[PDB]
Formats: structure tokens, C-alpha cells, sequence
């Protein structure tokens, strides 16, 4: 009942039948901007279907000694369908984000990954008094890995990291884990390409592990922008 | 869901449980919620009138709170011969050089606030006297034009707001209004303040409040002294959004969240807690 | 507060609000006390 | 003009104090607020938010290897598999974790706490263990049958993946205190300690250890006093950067 | 008396303070007021009215010439005619303008502009030409198709001499700001580019060289915060005279 | 036409337009009135309510700011062998020597006020310590008799306004009242002052608040110092008419509007802003 | 205010009225949105 | 039918078949001292159709190099007709002002000229310190030129002038401006001879030109006072 | 594309529904399998984990 999901978005629609419930990020719902918040004066484009609807990324291997996983939004689709076309020839964008993490694999198979949706997640860099630089920080959709999990790379803690919305998959329990993200900022809209509003993070906090006959098993991501927006239009970026 | 606490809940009496398809001690991590198990059900409890108030905890006062953000000192003399602050210093403001008030901030991810500002001025003869000085600290906008010495006409500040005081009155004090460009300052920030690619990475300057300009308006006097002044910030009026994990290793810098952690536990890269000899010795046992 | 500006005035310590539930409980479906919460 | 007198305390700076005072930009209009998600009022909100305890604080288990207590196949009966020492006011498993380092700010606190355990065996593995609290007084238990006599919960692994063990409010004094001296009566919590109560069984093919990871919150009936600066964090230099904010 | 206490603050001179001082002239009576024309009550009436841009801000273009932008009959299609810079917090043809000379006095802004371009060319002249606002993100287009894709007019030369290109406030922000870094992303407003959409034709006896005068304003959307010393003025010693006041 | 504006006017969302005879983006700058296109004719327009407060941009604001307007230092001591201001100085009232509150005046033509005078006052040895001296402002009528002698008998003040202040004391402060024979103050005039030809142009004396008399009460010390004296002034309860063009050029004298322009742009007679390459370069283009 | 002369009092912040059209557009006959001015 | 115009003041009378409406200087309109603000207790002198009249002022000959032309009022009528006659014989006078300047051409010309009623215009001199004399200033019925019109010779700006009332001749468009100015002064009245309340400033800032028959260009100022009153009757000077 | 994701599980089957998208209000037969009238487009399948 509260095991088995289906998402539906646009021509898009996913299942799980081992859900864990689902995670409403602080408990709200994503919603288009009400005119009593707007600021950018233009009459707004809300393509609706063709921008949300499930956009899946490439998938990661996870392995016996794999860190962690992360993506950044909107970054990770800025390239990607419609949307990325929307990004691009627009300077101002605002959207929420339903998001789906995939991983399954035997009843004789353990391991818990961390699913948790960072708001503003600056990174910071280890051992030097240098800032991280653009490439290290945007990746676009291949996403990027953990250097030091345990600080959640910026030197605070992976322990305390549930403070943050996020939900677990815990492989003898469920083989997906279910976010939805409303727009998170302190102004209505922005600009795609230099600021991320959220950091999507899958960390196995308890290793991959069997005795079985061993295979590889990858964790996959599937993110629908949902209620999208569009202001500011010009050419293409 | 939302309502209003002013005291910490009361306990109810409990009672024997043995119900088949009842399991309130069993949860499920992986939803992401928190075990919602009460006392009531993991153990009988007798009923408690809690009358524990949680008012210091409420974020205005958790963050209200006068905190030093600023540490200057510099001499006061003739400079005739100086390479230096002369007898004057720029500070572009910022709360993330004092670790105590950085951290507690840091705490949160949004926060809108006004800034009550105290100067505090001490003075020390490089004896004959302290002198009882007049200074003037300028707000100067972020980015904006600066003072480049001690006499020059900016200080006339025409439009730029000044606080003069003395050295022998009580520290000056002012407010500044929550000024941001956004609804909110951002305390981190993922993203560049840049259209190009070069720009600095997590630093908005939609955050950064403005320039101090700090003088003394006397004229130098036959013998040197230094001057310390000391600028304390208690944010007010606060209003916090999705706090966040604490900060564990130590500070690098003001510019960025770069971590390297101490050279042992605690609080190192690979060990935030302090060892103990295996998971079954009982530090400070009682013996 | 004697000066004309409302952000000069003192700190607003009445603000008893809460809603812990935004961070403990952020689910969809409500967990009901007592009942597997998977099911 | 009205007589008046200056009583002591008149022209101190209180760090503490709670006045108006001056504008510095007389007729600002602030940007209009806006609706942002997760909103908190007051700092309790989020210590009843459960977090990672490092459980494993050894020597030789790295980062995350902290995090997690692995248990495997027993070979003995009545196993004991670890214990936790429970002052959230000195460093050990419950310092970095929400509740642990929000109270750190304070000195005096008062409440249940609640610890869950999350079971990241496979399936197919099966077991029952038991969690006790123990109120100060004594030496913290060493076997299963002394343990039993406090508060407990019994364990079994199953579906729904995780158990609270409910650390209730148990002290004579409305409230307890940090002192930097673990063995205070005001002070002192008691001892959470963990045991097999039947044994971690699993099939050949399944891993034969699996870890656990611990949790703790406060409940609703917390109460936090007597704001301090907080131990886990400071400084002997000025930061990188910092003397460049006057260039 | 009344016991009182001075607060941190106490004898300062704020230069933004507001408060009442005594009378140095008491039971002074004022000249009676007298109706006068144009009163201004607040400085957003000023920055209403359009002025003109220095648009021709180059090297050998002396005093008024400056102000006007000369278009020719050109050979080839589709040309680019010129650019307009728009941080109107920073030098350029928008600096001197009723707008930008005030708005140089505060540090933050909000609201449409407006840019209205009268042509000078003679009666016989005629032409089409397309006025574009590029939002930012990117290089300023140099070609008619790329800017196009933004906002614009396509103005047509006739009787009414002026057309208007409406520069809206389109801003993540609710505020941009200056901080003299004219590629921060809480600044640069963007591109302005104008090209032909047709040509400029005019008969043999017409000047085949015609003069534009743009102009510049805000709406009555505008908002301006956080006043700063102008950048505009400044002084490194003491004006011819003012020693003389002392004597 | 007049109407009470406490916020940023709100935006209507805008459909397509395509009506004959109908063209609110074309006008004609010859009548002399601004485009009255609105954004909703423009372009297409979401509804949108604006909040944004105008309060700051208030004349009464604008305005509202003391701004130093004199800055006067002399030798305090004993002018036995002096050729120089002896203990004291006069200063012939007016708000031209400084360049920043000048400049804010003067884009209007008249102006109604009431001025607030802050008198600062600072002092360094020419050590063993600084002396907490008295001073006295005397007021005295623009054109009439004022002290020759820091001892003076002029100084007994029976009808002037007087003040007497400590350099340890707050800044001495007051008020002079709207003192002009009209109703407003010529920030400009176009005009001769006198009856005959050979009057000084552009100086209205009816504009002139006055003279302000400073000497050091005390008599002189055994050693000398320098005492600077530092007036400011914040006009209130303002009105305003007639804004005009800012000032470009730098200003080159208190009694007239002459100028001469900087070496090079910016601010060069010949060009206000500063050069760009050619009228299709794009300065600060985003690479 | 305390003083006895009115001039004495502490600013007056709190005039809102407007009227930019007396230099925005000072013209006899006031013009039309969308027609054409000149005609 | 805002591009015709009749002017009618007196005995005299002006029209255009190609003007640009008219500008009514800060939306106001002349008018005779009321009793609450008069001063001057003596029964005034109101001439009316003797001195509220167009006169038409020696023309200007617009050149290719023309800098532009001012003329500053009263100064410029206060030796014509019945107007100059009260103005001499009268310590006070007071009186609003209806300005037409002309200037018609080619529909083969372009040019365009700003035409401001500038109040209390106080003249700068250029590279001195030495303050402007006394024949710098009045210049009477013939006007001055400008040096540096660029900066309006005070050290401002041309470019922020229309922030004063004002209209622009712009061939291809129109062949006249009128400027409607009211009294304006701090005093309800003044002396005539040493004050000048407005200054009529035309500046070509798009220069003349034309590859059609070279013909001389002229530019014809007519100023009619309005709602003249004197006060404080002598002998003239 | 239009897309369904499928989890394994107890319930053994999963539907990818082709909803009817073309322009004319019937496709048709013609022999040529490239046809604008007769092209439905394709169906593929891929490993999501
Ligand atoms: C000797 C032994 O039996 N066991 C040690 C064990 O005591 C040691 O633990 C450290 O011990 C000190 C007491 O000496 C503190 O309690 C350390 O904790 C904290 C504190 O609470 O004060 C935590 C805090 O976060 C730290 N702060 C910062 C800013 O870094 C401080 C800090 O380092 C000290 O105050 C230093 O001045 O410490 C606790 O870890 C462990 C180390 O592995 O080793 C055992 O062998
Ligand atoms: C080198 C290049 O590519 N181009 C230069 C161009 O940068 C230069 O422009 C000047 O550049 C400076 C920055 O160095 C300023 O932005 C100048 O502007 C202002 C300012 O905004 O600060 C305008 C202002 O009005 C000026 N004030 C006064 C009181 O005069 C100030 C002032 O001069 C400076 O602050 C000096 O300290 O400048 C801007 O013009 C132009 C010059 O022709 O040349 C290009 O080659």
C-alpha cells in the first residue's frame, strides 16, 4: 500500500513495487509563482509536458569501495530535452524537481545508500585555501563522486546530513527512494547555468555486500521538473 | 501540523500493552521520517505536568546575540615614513573571520535579519596619558568608493551615513537594516556571481552587507599609539530556513568551505569523534 | 521603539510557532501510531 | 528638564542586552518577504530531527566505517555486541549528531531521548537482540542477564527495519547539567548497551556480518537552558583571507 | 528623580540620526510660503523624465557630438548599426542621464526602463530599423538574427519621429546592485543592439547621413535603495574662494 | 494629476495586440513630453504586485543627511609673535566648499529649509596630554560685526546666539530656522545683487544664512596645539522645485558655476563619459 | 517635540504625494494612449 | 489638429501649420498676484494689451557650425515697446511669458533644435575663476551665444536640460516650439533690471544639413509677456 | 519519448501504453513502411538498472 508507487508526468510514468513511502521536501509541494511574489515583469512561458516529465541520467556502478554519488539542479539537466533547450535561450528559469533513485539486487545482497536532496550545497575543497573551481563543481549530467563522504565534502558531517530531506534504500527493504522538491531559493527565479539550487547526494553509508554469485549493480536517477518556468528570452546560450 | 509551543509536552500515564497488529517501536528509517515512537508506548509512564519552557532555544534568541565579527589594530602617529594602515583601515564586511559566530550562522541555510552594529575602541601608548579620540567609521556600499587617506575629502561623506564618537563614550551603536537584494541572505551558496567562468565559487555579493571605513579624525599626535577597534554584530527580527549539519573540522578560510581537520581526533578528516578502545569499553565507568 | 524606522526596534523574542513535522516527518502519507509503517 | 540619576550598569555593552537603536538608513524599504521552504522557529524543531551516532568511535575504523556497528554470526550465547556512553554534553558516539551539538550550545537540558537502530543485513538474514538503558548508579552491565533489569526493548529483525529504544526522561533533578565531570549525579545519564537475544542467523550465500546504524533525537519534552559558545569549534590564527577583507 | 541608564550609542553623531534640536532663533517666524512652480516631492519624479544617452561615447567625437548617433545608407543587409552598454550604475552612455546620475546616488534598483530614439534625418529620408533588449546570460549578439530573438521594435520612420523600446525589469532579484564588477550576476542587465531591418533611402538632394537622439528614463515601476556619496563628483583640494570665507 | 505613491507601481499581465490605428510605442520627443509606452504596450506582461517601497528616494531623505560644510584648523597658543587665526576664526556661512553636498543642492533651483548644525571638534598636541577645552559659536548676522580679538568684548553676546561646548561633550548642535527674506533659498541666480553694474553675479546675499564666530574660551596653555573645528549641516522639513541637469565638470569656485573640465575623460569638456572603441564595442562584453 | 518653535522638530518624512507628469508631461493637450500624438 | 496653432495676445497674433502641441512649463499657466501673496502695497499698474504681446526679436541665422543662442528675460524686452516703457519707470514688475521660436527649412533638410526655458540659468565662465561680468550676462534684445553648449555653459549638461520645460524643432517634423512659462521667482515680484527669472536656450544638437539649393536658415524668436504688473512707479532709468 | 519504467515484482507484468499520435485522423497501408501515413514510430527497451 505504501510499498508499491506510480509517477506520472508528461508522456513519462514510473513503478516501484518495494517503495518506502515518499519524501516531500519540509513538507511542501511545487507550485508555479504566484503574482504577489513575481519580480521579472514579462509574461512567463510554462511549457508544462514537454519539460516536466522523468529526464533518466546516465547510471553509476556501485561498487565495493564507492564513495558516494552526487548531481546538481538544475545543472544535471541543462543539456537534457526540452528543458535543457528552455535553460538555454532563457536567463531566467524556476521549476521544483520529483526525484527517483533506482537500485536493486538480491534477497542476499545488503547495503544502505544514503538518498538526501541538499539545499545550496557549497563544496568545499580538501587540504588548500583554494576555492573549488567551475569544473569542479559543474558536471552536468555525468553528476560527480565524493571525495570525503564522511564531511559530505564541506566539512561538516554525513551524520547529520538528515537534517536535510532525503529518505534511504536499505536493499533487504526497497529498491527506490522518492523525493519531491519544490523551488527552493531565496529570490523567484534565477539563472540556470551559475547557481544550483539543490544537490542531489546517494551515499553508501553501509557497503555494497554478498556471498552470491556477484553482479554488477547499478544505482540510476530519474528527475522530473515539475511546474517550470521560464522568463527573460533571448538567443541560445 | 503547526501550532504553538511554549512548553516542553506533558507525559501521560501508561498502561500494560499486549495487541496483536500493534508495534509502535517498530519503524522504518528508509521513508526518511523520524521513529514516532512516544515514551507512552515503549514503557508505562505515570503522568507529568511539564512546565519546562522553551524559549531559550527560539531562533531569535539562539542568534541574538552580540557577537564580535571584527578585530583591527593599527597605530595612530605620523606616518610620514610608513610603507600600512595610516592612522585609518577599510573593512569590507563579512561574518565568517570569528568561528564561534560563523558556525552558529552557518547552521542555517537562509536568514533574514537586522544588524544592531557595536564599536568598541581601545587604546594603548607605544608613559603619559590615553588621549580620548574622536573617530569616524563611514558605511561604504559593497564594491563602492573607499577612503584613501586619513584627511581625504571622502570623509565628508555627503550621502554615506557616519557615526563619530569618542573613545571615552560608551561603545557607538547603530542598526542596520536587513539589506539584502533577495528576501533573505543566502549563507551558502552553491553557484558563481559571475556570467563568466572565472568568478569566485560560493560567494554571492548580494550577501555582503557593504565597506566600514574607519578613522581617527584627530590629528596625529607627538607620539604614536595603537589604536584596536572591535565590531560586534547581534542579528534581530530573525527568520531561519532549513538548518543544516554542523560545521566539524576546523575552518580554512573566509572564503570557502575548505576543511583539512585537525592532526588527531578529535574532529580529523577521518575521525570526528574521540577513540575509544573498542565498542564495548565504557569511557568513565563508574567503578 | 522611539525612532521612526520599525527595523530599529528591539528583538522580537514571541514568535512560539512550531512545526517540527516539516523536518521529522516529511512523508506523504501520514505513519499512524502503532501501525507497521510499511505495509 | 526632568531630574534623573545614572544607576550602575549605565554605559556598559551587554552582549546580551535587548534595545533599539540607531537606523543607519532612515526611510530603507527592506526587500518584501517571500514564502521559502522550511521555516524553523525554534532550535528544539530540529534536535528531534534523528542522526547518525558514531557508534564505532575506534581506532581503525576510518570515516564512515565509524558510523556503523557491524555484528556477525556468534559462535556463543548471550553475546555482548556493545555499549554507548550517553552524556550528549561530552564527546563520545552522541556529540556530532543534531541533538548532541545543538545542546553543546546550552549547559542544562531535560527530556526523553529515543535511539532507532537500523538492521543493513540482507533479506535473509534473521535475529532478535535486545537494547537496554540502564540508570546511573552502578557499572555499566557486561552480561545480558544484568541489562535485562532496566529499560529494554527486544528486537526482531523483520519487514519494518528499524527499533526505538525510548531513553526516558529518568533523573531527580528537573534538570541535568554539564559540568566536565562525567561522573556527577547531575550529570551522569546511565549506560545503553546492546545484546544477542537469540543470535544473527543468515544463509551461506548472505553476508555473515551486517551492520547497524544507530540513531538518536530528542523527543517533544526536551528543554535546552543557559546558553554557552560551544566547545567543538575554534580558533588560534586569524582564518586565510581574513586580514585581506582591510586590502 | 527618575533612575536611568545610558545605552551603548550615547554621544555618538550619527549623520543619519533624526531627532529635534534647540531653536538657535527662538520665536523666529518664517517667510510666508508662497506657491512656486515644479515642486519635486520625491526624486523617483526625476528620473521619470527621458534624457539623452551619450551613446557615441568614442575617440574624436568632441561635446555634442557625442549625443547624437549617425546612421548611413548602407551597401549590405541585415547591418549592425551600434550597441548601448546598460549598467546604468556604471560609466557609460548611461551614466549622465537624469536616470543614471541619480540613481548613482543609492546602490540598489528595481524597474522598467525606457529608451525612446527620435530620428533627425529630413522628411524625404526613410527606414526601418530594429531596437533589441538582450536579457543576460551571454556575448552580446552581432547579428540581426541572433538579437532578434530578444525583445524589440521594429521602427518604422514617418510622421511620428520617435519610437519607443521598453526595457522591462526582468531580474531574478527583486533589487540589481551596483559593486563595480559589471559581469556580476546581481548587475549586468544585458545588451541593447540596434541594426536595419531595412535600409535608410533617401533622394539626392536629402543628406544621406542622418542623426539619431536617444533618450533614456525610467517607468514609474522604479525603486531605488541604500544611499552612497556619488561617484561623479569629487574634489582634492580646497575650491578657489573657500579660504577667503575665513577672511 | 497628484496622487499619494507609497510603492512601485504594479504591472498588468498584457494580451496580443493588432489594432489599426493604435501605435503606443511610437511618439513624438518633440512636444516635449517623455514616452508615455507602457510595458504592457510593449510587450507582453504577466500580472505582477509591487511591493517595492519608494520611501528612500523621499526629498526629505534625499536631502536629509548632515554633511560636513566647514573644516577649519589653527594654532591654538599663545600669539604673542603671530603675523593667522589667534585662538579664534570666522566663517562667512555657506554650503559651496564641499563638493558633495553642493552637488545634491544644486539639482534643484530653490529650496525651503530648516537647517540642523553639528559642531565637531578635535585637538592634537603640537605628549602630555589633551586638554578638555571650552569653545564658544557665536552667530553672528551675514555682513555684521564680528570679533577682532579672541578676548574681544564682542564676545559677551547680548542679543547673539551664542554657544558654549567641551571638546568632551557630544557635538554641540542646533537648529537655524528657515532664515531667508523669500520663500525660498536661490540654490541658483541668474542675477546681479546690487544696484549698480560692478556687484558680484550670481550671489544673492538673501541666500547667505550667515556668520559663525568659533574662539577657544580658555586662555592659552604653555604649549600649543591645533584645534579643528568641523561644522556640518542636514537640512529638514524640505521643499523642493525645479530639479535640475547634475553637475559634470569639476567644480573650480565657491562664488561662481565656472569650469574648465578634468585633463581626460571622464568628466573632459569635450566628453563627459569615458571613450569606448567605437560605437559597436561592447565594453564589459560577457566572453 | 519638546521645543517651543516648530521649525525645532525632527524631520518630516511622510510626504507621499506626487505629480511627475508636471515635468514628464507638461503638454496642454494631454496625449492618448496608442494614438498617434501627432495628428 | 495639434499640429496647427493660432496665438493670439493684444494686438497681435501668430500661427503654425506645424507645430507639436505646446509645452505649459511644470503644468502651469500665468496669472495676476493674488492678495495673499502680495507685498508691495501700492496699487499695481496692469497695462494688459499694451505690454501682454508677441515681440518679435532680430532673428539668428542657423549655421553648420552654430553652437547655439540664448536670450535671458526680462533682460531681452526690457527696452521694447510699452513693456520696456513700465519696466524702466517701475521699481517691480512681474509677469509670465507665451515663447514661439520658428524656424521652417526644406523637406530636404534635417537639423534638430532644442528649444528649453531654463529658470534661473547662472552662467559660468570658461578655464578662470574669475566670476562672469556684467556684459558676459546681459546681452538685451540681441542674446548670447554659447561656448560649450555641450555642458550649457555652467559646467552641467545638455544631455539632462529636458529635465527643464522645453520642446525640440526637428525639421522633418515641425517649424515652430512654444513654451507657456508662468511667473517663477522665490518673491512675488522683482526688479527688472538685475534679475533674470528664465533663459531661453536654442541649441542645435543635430547640426543643419542638406545636398539641396544652400539657402540661409533663420531662427525667430517671438515672446509675448503675460499678466504684466509693475509696481513702485519713478522716473525711468 | 513516452516511456514507462518498470520494476520487478509481484505483480509480473508492466503496460507501455502507444497512445494514437498522428496528425491525419487514420493511418494507412501502402506497401511502404516509410509512408508520413503509415510510420508509428518505435518501441525500444533498455536495462534501466
Ligand atoms: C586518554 C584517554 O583515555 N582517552 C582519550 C580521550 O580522552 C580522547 O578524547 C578527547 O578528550 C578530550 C579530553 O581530553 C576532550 O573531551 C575531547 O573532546 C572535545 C571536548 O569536548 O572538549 C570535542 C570538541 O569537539 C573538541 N574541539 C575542537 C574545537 O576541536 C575539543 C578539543 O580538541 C579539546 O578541548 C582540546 O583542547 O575536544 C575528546 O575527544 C581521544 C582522542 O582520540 O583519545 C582517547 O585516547
Ligand atoms: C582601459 C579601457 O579599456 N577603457 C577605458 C575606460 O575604462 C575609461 O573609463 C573610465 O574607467 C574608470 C575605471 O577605470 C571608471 O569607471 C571611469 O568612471 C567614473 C566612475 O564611475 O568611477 C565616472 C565618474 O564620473 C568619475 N568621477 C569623477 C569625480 O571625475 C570617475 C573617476 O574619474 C575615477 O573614479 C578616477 O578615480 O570615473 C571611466 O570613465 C575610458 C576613459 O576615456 O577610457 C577607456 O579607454
Amino acid at each position: 500500500s505504501d510499498r508499491v508507487l506510480q509517477l506520472k508526468l508528461g508522456n513519462s510514468a514510473i513503478v516501484t513495487q518495494e517503495a518506502a513511502n515518499y519524501c516531500c521536501a519540509y513538507g511542501e509541494w511545487p507550485n508555479y509563482l504566484p503574482d504577489h511574489e513575481a519580480v521579472a515583469i514579462d509574461k512567463p512561458t510554462q511549457p508544462e509536458t514537454s519539460t516536466d516529465r522523468f529526464y533518466t541520467l546516465r547510471s553509476v556502478k556501485w561498487e565495493s569501495n564507492s564513495t558516494g554519488w552526487w548531481w546538481k539542479l538544475p545543472d544535471a539537466l541543462n543539456n537534457i530535452g526540452m528543458f535543457g533547450q528552455n535553460v538555454q535561450y532563457h536567463y531566467l528559469y524556476r521549476s521544483g524537481f520529483l526525484i527517483h533513485v533506482q537500485c536493486n539486487a538480491t534477497k542476499f545482497h545488503q547495503g544502505a545508500l544514503l538518498v538526501v536532496a541538499i539545499p545550496e550545497h557549497q563544496r568545499g575543497a580538501h587540504d588548500t585555501t583554494t576555492s573549488p573551481g567551475f569544473n569542479d563543481i559543474m558536471k552536468g549530467e555525468r553528476g560527480g563522486t565524493f571525495n570525503h563522504p564522511y564531511v559530505l565534502d564541506d566539512g561538516t558531517s554525513i551524520a547529520c546530513a538528515t537534517i536535510f530531506p532525503h529518505q534511504w534504500i536499505n536493499l533487504r527493504t526497497n529498491n527506490s527512494a522518492t523525493i519531491v522538491l519544490p523551488w527552493m531559493n531565496v529570490a523567484p527565479m534565477d539563472f540556470p547555468l551559475r547557481h544550483n539550487q539543490w544537490t542531489l547526494a546517494v551515499i553508501p553509508v553501509v557497503p555494497l555486500g554478498t556471498r552470491t554469485m556477484s553482479s554488477v549493480v547499478p544505482i540510476t536517477v530519474s528527475i522530473a521538473p515539475m511546474c517550470c518556468e521560464f522568463n527573460g528570452l533571448r538567443h541560445a546560450i | 501540523v503547526e501550532s504553538i509551543i511554549k512548553t516542553a509536552t506533558d507525559t501521560v500515564k501508561s498502561e500494560i500493552n499486549a495487541e496483536l497488529g500493534v508495534v509502535p517501536s517498530l519503524n522504518a528509517v528508509e521513508t526518511g521520517a523520524t521513529s514516532n515512537t512516544e515514551p507512552e508506548e515503549a514503557i508505562q509512564t505515570r503522568t507529568v505536568i511539564n512546565q519546562h519552557g522553551v524559549s531559550e532555544t527560539l531562533v531569535e534568541n539562539f542568534l541574538g546575540r552580540a557577537a564580535l565579527v571584527s578585530k583591527k589594530s593599527f597605530e595612530y602617529k605620523n606616518h610620514a615614513s610608513s610603507s600600512t594602515h595610516k592612522n585609518f583601515f577599510k573593512w569590507t564586511i563579512n561574518t565568517k573571520s570569528f568561528v564561534q559566530l560563523r558556525r552558529k550562522l552557518e547552521l542555517f541555510t537562509y536568514l533574514r535579519f537586522d544588524a544592531e552594529i557595536t564599536i568598541l575602541t581601545t587604546v594603548a601608548v607605544n608613559y603619559m596619558g590615553l588621549p580620548d579620540l574622536t573617530l569616524q567609521a563611514m558605511f561604504v556600499p559593497t564594491g563602492a568608493l573607499t577612503p584613501k587617506e586619513q584627511d581625504s575629502f571622502h570623509w565628508q561623506s555627503g550621502s554615506n551615513a557616519s557615526v563619530f564618537f569618542k573613545i571615552s563614550d560608551p561603545p557607538a551603536r547603530m542598526t542596520i537594516p536587513f539589506m539584502c537584494i533577495n528576501s533573505a541572505y543566502s549563507v551558502f551558496y552553491d553557484g558563481f556571481a559571475g556570467f563568466e567562468k572565472n568568478g569566485l565559487y560560493g560567494i554571492n555579493p548580494a550577501d555582503t552587507i557593504g565597506n566600514l571605513c574607519v578613522r581617527i579624525v584627530n590629528e596625529h599626535q607627538p607620539v604614536g599609539f595603537t589604536v584596536t577597534v572591535r565590531v560586534y554584530m547581534k542579528p534581530k527580527h530573525i527568520k531561519a530556513w532549513a538548518p543544516r549539519p554542523p560545521r566539524t573540522m576546523p575552518y580554512m578560510s573566509i572564503a570557502n568551505a575548505n576543511y583539512k581537520g585537525r592532526d588527531t581526533a578529535p574532529n580529523t578528516l577521518n575521525a570526528i569523534i574521540g577513540n575509544r578502545a573498542s565498542v564495548t569499553t565504557m569511557p568513565h565507568n563508574i567503578v | 521603539n522611539f525612532y521612526k524606522d520599525s527595523y530599529a526596534a528591539s528583538a522580537s523574542k514571541q514568535d512560539f510557532s512550531q512545526d517540527p513535522s516539516k523536518f521529522t516527518e516529511p512523508v506523504v502519507e501520514g505513519l499512524k501510531a502503532g501501525a507497521p509503517v510499511l505495509k | 528638564g526632568v531630574p534623573t540619576y545614572l544607576l550602575p550598569g549605565s554605559g556598559q555593552f551587554l552582549t546580551t542586552d535587548d534595545h533599539s537603536s540607531a537606523p543607519v538608513l532612515p526611510c530603507f524599504n527592506p526587500t518584501p518577504e517571500m514564502h521559502i521552504p522550511g521555516q524553523i522557529r525554534n532550535m528544539l524543531e530540529m534536535i528531534q530531527v534523528e542522526s547518525m551516532m558514531e557508534i564505532n568511535n575506534t581506532d581503525g575504523a576510518n570515516g564512515m566505517e565509524r558510523l556503523r556497528v557491524d555484528i556477525s554470526v556468534q559462535a556463543d550465547l548471550d553475546q555482548l555486541l556493545f555499549n554507548i556512553p550517553l552524556d550528549i554534553q561530552l564527546d563520545g558516539p552522541l556529540r556530532n549528531t543534531l541533538v548532541g551539538n545543538i545542546s553543546r550550545y546550552y549547559t542544562h537540558w531535560s527530556g526523553s531521548l529515543e535511539m532507532t537502530f537500523m538492521f543493513c543485513g540482507s533479506f535473509m538474514a534473521t535475529g532478535k537482540l535486545i537494547l537496554c538503558y540502564t540508570p546511573p548508579g552502578g557499572s555499566c552491565p557486561t552480561t545480558r542477564e544484568t541489562a535485562m533489569l532496566g529499560t529494554h526493548i527486544v528486537w526482531d529483525f523483520g519487514l519494518q527495519s528499524s527499533i526505538t529504544l525510548i531513553i526516558p526522561w529518568i533523573s531527580g533533578s528537573h534538570y541535568r547539567m554539564f559540568n566536565s565531570d562525567a561522573k556527577s549525579t547531575n550529570a551522569n545519564v546511565g549506560y545503553v548497551t546492546c545484546f544477542m537475544q537469540t543470535n544473527l542467523i543468515v544463509p551461506s550465500e548472505s553476508s555473515d556480518t551486517c551492520s547497524l546504524i544507530g540513531f538518536i533525537a530528542a523527543k517533544d519534552d526536551f528543554s535546552l537552558r543557559l546558553m554557552r559558545d560551544s566547545p567543538d569549534i575554534g580558533q588560534s590564527n586569524h582564518l586565510h583571507g581574513a586580514e585581506a577583507a582591510y586590502q
